[PDB]
C-alpha cells in the first residue's frame, strides 16, 4: 500500500499536475485524478505531501515512512520513487536542466501558451537581430511561465535555482548586444527587454528570494 | 492421510510407512484422476519425513499441480519459515540438497520450478536472514560463480544496505554486511564484477574517511543545514564533485594543507560513480 499510494502520487504529478516530455512542460494546478476524477489541487496537494515525506525538504531516510518498511526490494522501490519525486517535483530538476541548456541558446527557441500553461522548446533558424529579439522572446516566456504558470512554491524553488543563472546570462546577453537593443531609442526589443527587467524584479518580489537577488 | 496426521510417536510411524513404501514398485496406478506414482509419494513422503511436514498432503499434490509461480510463493513461504524456527539452517539445507534441491533428479513436487529459482529465493531469504556463511557455501556448492542472477542479487542488496547506510563507519552492521557482500562478490564474482568491486571498495573506503570528517552537502532551498551525511548523495552530486570537498575545506579547517589526500579522495568519487576523466584530470 505503501508503494501503491507513493507510486499513486507518483503517475499523479508526472501524469497530472505536469507533463514533461523532452521538448515541453506543461503544468496544472489542478487534476481530475481516478476512474471517478476526483479533484485536488496542486498547490496544497504538494504542500501535504512534500511536509509528510520531506521534512525540511530533503529526503529523510531515516524516517517512519522509510525506516518502518520492512520488505528490502519494496523498500528499495519506494526509495527510489521519493527519490525520484524530490528530484522532479521537489527539485524539478529536469526541468531546470531543460531550461538552462535551452535559455540564451540560438537556434533554441521557446514557445508559452499560458492559456494551455505549456512551455515549448523547439528548434530555430533565425538570424543575428531576429534570433535576438526570437530569444528574448523565448526567455520573456520562460519567465512568463514562471509568474502566471507556476505555483508559489514552484516559481520559488525554480527562481531560487536559476535567478542567479538568469541573472547573470541575461545580464551578459544584454551588455554583449548592447549594440543592436540601444540601436534605437524606441523599439519593441527595447520595450521587450524592459518588460523582461521588470518581471524578473517582479520574479525576485513575488519568489521572494534571498539567495540571489 | 488426515487421519493419520493427528497420531502420536508421528515421527516412528513415518518412518515404519516409508520404509514400507521403500518396497514400492517405480509406478502405482490408484484409484482415479488424482494419481500419484510411487515416486511421486516416494518424494513427498521424503519431504515429510526428512524436509518439512507443513504443507499437508493434499497441499503436496496441490503444489505439484498447482501453478510455477504459486510453487515458487510456497516454496519461498517454506523455506522462509522453516529458517525461522530450524536450530540449525544448514540441517535443513541439506534437507534441500536431500529430497526438494536435489540435482541427482528432478523434483516431483516442485515440478513447476528449476534449481536455479529456488536456491534465488533461499538467497534472498538468506539474505534477510543476513547469513553469509551460508551465502558462499551454496555458490560453490552449486556453482553459481559469475552466475547472473546471483550477482545480480548481490548487487541488489549491495545498493540496498549502501542506501540504508546514514554514516560511513567499517564497525557499521548495515556497512559490515554490505562489505560481506562484496567479499562475496571477490570471491565470486571476479569475472562478474569488472572493475566495479573497486570502486565499491573505495566507495566504503571514502566512505570510511569522510567519516572522520563533518560535512553538511544537502542542498535544502528551504535552508535544512540539520543534515547528516548519507554515503548515496555523492551519487546525487555526481556531476558536481568538488563541491563536496568544497563543504569539506569549508567545515574542516586544516584539511586545506591535505592536497594528496583531498586529491586521493575526489579521483576515488570519480572513479567510483565511472565519472568521465577525458584526460580533465588537470582541469579537476
Amino acid at each position: 500500500l505503501h508503494l501503491e499510494l507513493v507510486s499513486t502520487l507518483y503517475k499523479i504529478l508526472t501524469n497530472g499536475f505536469w507533463k514533461i516530455t523532452e521538448n515541453s512542460i506543461q503544468f496544472t494546478p489542478t487534476v481530475e485524478w481516478g476512474k471517478d476524477k476526483v479533484h485536488i489541487e496542486y498547490d496544497t496537494f504538494m504542500d501535504f505531501v512534500a511536509q509528510q515525506y520531506f521534512p525540511k525538504g530533503s529526503l529523510d531516510n531515516q524516517a517512519w515512512f522509510i525506516l518502518d518498511m520492512t520488505s528490502a526490494d519494496s523498500q528499495e522501490q519506494v526509495r527510489a520513487k521519493l527519490n525520484t519525486i524530490m528530484k522532479e517535483y521537489m527539485n524539478l530538476s529536469r526541468i531546470v536542466s531543460m531550461i538552462k541548456n535551452s535559455i540564451f541558446i540560438s537556434g533554441k527557441e521557446i514557445s508559452y501558451e499560458n492559456e494551455k500553461n505549456i512551455l515549448v522548446f523547439s528548434k530555430s533558424s533565425s538570424h543575428g537581430q531576429h534570433c535576438v529579439s526570437t530569444v528574448l522572446t523565448s526567455f520573456e516566456a520562460v519567465c512568463d511561465f514562471m509568474l502566471d504558470g507556476l505555483a508559489f512554491r514552484d516559481r520559488k524553488t525554480l527562481s531560487y535555482e536559476l535567478g542567479p543563472l538568469f541573472n547573470t546570462e541575461f545580464t551578459k546577453f544584454v551588455k554583449n548586444n548592447a549594440s543592436i537593443i540601444l540601436e534605437s531609442l524606441d523599439s519593441p526589443l527595447k520595450n521587450l527587454v524592459s518588460v523582461i527587467n521588470n518581471k524578473l524584479t517582479r520574479l525576485v518580489a513575488k519568489s521572494e528570494v534571498t539567495n540571489w537577488t | 492421510s488426515e487421519n493419520l496426521f493427528n497420531l502420536s510417536s508421528l515421527t516412528h510411524k513415518l518412518d515404519e510407512l516409508w520404509s514400507i513404501l521403500s518396497g514400492f514398485p517405480d509406478e502405482i496406478t490408484i484409484e482415479e484422476q488424482k494419481t500419484i506414482t510411487a515416486l511421486e509419494m516416494k518424494q513427498f513422503m521424503e519431504f515429510f519425513i526428512k524436509c518439512s511436514t507443513k504443507f499437508s498432503f493434499k497441499e503436496i499434490f496441490a503444489i505439484t499441480q498447482e501453478e510455477e509461480s504459486a510453487q515458487l510463493a510456497h516454496f519461498s513461504s517454506l523455506c522462509h519459515e522453516e529458517f525461522n524456527k530450524a536450530n540449525e539452517i544448514s540441517s535443513f539445507l541439506q534437507a534441500m540438497y536431500e529430497t526438494v534441491l536435489d540435482i541427482s533428479k528432478d523434483d516431483k513436487i516442485f515440478t513447476r520450478i528449476s534449481m536455479d529459482e529456488k536456491l534465488y529465493s533461499i538467497l534472498e531469504i538468506l539474505l534477510q536472514m543476513n547469513e553469509f556463511a551460508y551465502i558462499e557455501a551454496i555458490i560453490e556448492r552449486f556453482d553459481y560463480s559469475n552466475n547472473t542472477q546471483i550477482y545480480e542479487l548481490l548487487v541488489k542488496f549491495f545498493w540496498h544496505f549502501f542506501n540504508n547506510a546514514s554514516n560511513g563507519l567499517r564497525k557499521e552492521p548495515e556497512m559490515k554486511k554490505a562489505s560481506q557482500t562484496l567479499q562475496i562478490i571477490q570471491k565470486h564474482m571476479s569475472q562478474r564484477a569488472g572493475t566495479n568491486l573497486t570502486k565499491l571498495e573505495v566507495l566504503l573506503e571514502i566512505s570510511d574517511k569522510l567519516s572522520h570528517y563533518s560535512i553538511n552537502l544537502n542542498k535544502s532551498h528551504n535552508g535544512a543545514r540539520d543534515t547528516a551525511f548519507k554515503p548515496s548523495n555523492i551519487l546525487e552530486y555526481r556531476d558536481c564533485p568538488l563541491d563536496i570537498i568544497s563543504n569539506l575545506l569549508e567545515l574542516n579547517p586544516r584539511l586545506y594543507k591535505d592536497l594528496p589526500t583531498t586529491k586521493s579522495l575526489l579521483f576515488g568519487i570519480y572513479d567510483s560513480l565511472s565519472i568521465n576523466r577525458e584526460g580533465q584530470t588537470g582541469k579537476v
